[PDB]
């Protein structure tokens, strides 16, 4: 046993494949401040060829990649694949506490029909639906934290759907930079004895905050000057948030949008409630419950966002409260029909 | 430049 086992799960058989090895090199540098006697950093790495599950171990001042298991080319967002990875990882390395990092593409709660989080383009375009992710997580231990190193995952719908899987969720409600986490300082925070979720957030944010330029001048995949936005949700507080939401309900251009250059699927949850609320008592209580659930947040004044074309620009994060939501537009669309049927948040927060 |  160790004190903690953290699995970094890299579904990188997709456009992001070029970032994976670099993050691995960062992770290896981060193990220098970590005592591997009690702490297990595991990495499942799929860049397209033959995936591997390793553990990083220190000899002296050198970190060595011990191979736990190797795999044929496989769909890393298939439920039984992820389950097998999980079962193996946490069986070989039990611990007193557990963490996990989901590294891939992401698009919140949105439905995707396989021939959502994570993409594998190895044999067709495969993506994981959040109910499928919740099923895979069911064979896993309960986590102290989940870090989504993936776009748009800090959604109240996603976190509520997965609330029984972890104590804390770390992510961005908007797009996450290509380079993702600075794992040279996030890795020791993954094993912080006190408040790892906050530690992870502070260390993640701080590197991007320091090379931030307001116009994203000189931004590149090798040098991200476009900033970042991050928050931490405490899952044990979501039920009260849902209950506080229902009470508010008993009484769009102006709400901050996290994908303003694309489909406008994502808006700031607090911004939504401020504009819908018809009673200060109900609302001032909602803000308290909101404060209890969203315990950490920070953003640079702008973030870089992209159009569907792939091009992009800096967008103002004015109004940022750290969590996104879907605003029902009543349009009979397929994603709303899915929302009203399979997103628990819809019935939990009483969106009637 | 890419995002995730």
């Amino acid at each position: 046993y160790g004190s903690r086992t953290v699995l970094v799960y890299i579904a990188g058989d997709n456009s992001l494949s070029r970032f994976a090895s670099e993050d691995l090199n960062e992770m290896i540098e981060g193990m220098q401040s970590v005592d591997d006697n009690h702490n297990n950093l595991l990495v499942y790495m799929d860049k397209g060829s033959n995936p591997k599950l390793i553990r990083l171990r220190k000899d002296k001042d050198v970190v060595v990649q011990d191979v736990i298991a190797t795999y044929d080319a496989q769909n890393s967002v298939d439920v039984d694949v992820m389950k097998n990875v999980f079962t193996t990882a946490f069986s070989h390395y039990p611990a007193d506490s557990y963490g996990v990092v989901f590294w891939s593409h992401g698009d919140g709660w949105l439905p995707y029909n396989n021939p959502w989080w994570g993409q594998d383009t190895g044999n067709g375009d495969n993506r994981m639906n959040i109910p499928d992710l919740n099923e895979a997580l069911s064979v896993a231990p309960h986590f102290d934290f989940i870090l989504f190193d993936a776009c748009y995952m800090q959604s109240v719908e996603v976190v509520y759907q997965l609330r029984n899987r972890a104590d804390y969720f770390i992510g961005s409600p908007t797009e996450i930079p290509g380079p993702g986490a600075p794992y040279e300082v996030v890795v020791p925070a993954l094993f912080a004895v006190n408040s790892p979720a906050v530690s992870i957030a502070e260390n993640y944010y701080s590197v991007y905050a320091k090379k931030y330029n307001s116009t994203g001048a000189g931004i590149s995949n090798e040098n991200w000057t476009g900033g970042v936005s991050i928050s931490v949700i405490k899952s044990s507080e979501l039920s009260a948030l849902a209950a506080a939401t229902r009470d508010v309900l008993q009484t769009i251009s102006s709400i901050l949008c996290y994908d303003p250059l694309r489909e406008n699927n994502y808006h700031d949850l607090m911004g939504l409630m401020q504009s819908i609320q018809g009673n200060s008592q109900a609302f001032n209580h909602y803000k308290e419950m909101y404060k209890n659930a969203v315990i950490w947040k920070n953003t640079t004044d702008n973030n870089y966002c992209t159009y569907s074309s792939g091009y992009g620009k800096m967008v103002s994060m004015d109004g940022f409260e750290g969590v996104s939501t879907y605003i029902l537009r009543e349009n009979n669309s397929s994603q709303e029909k899915y929302y009203r049927q399979f997103v628990e948040w819809y019935s939990a927060a009483d969106w009637d | 430049v890419l995002t995730x």
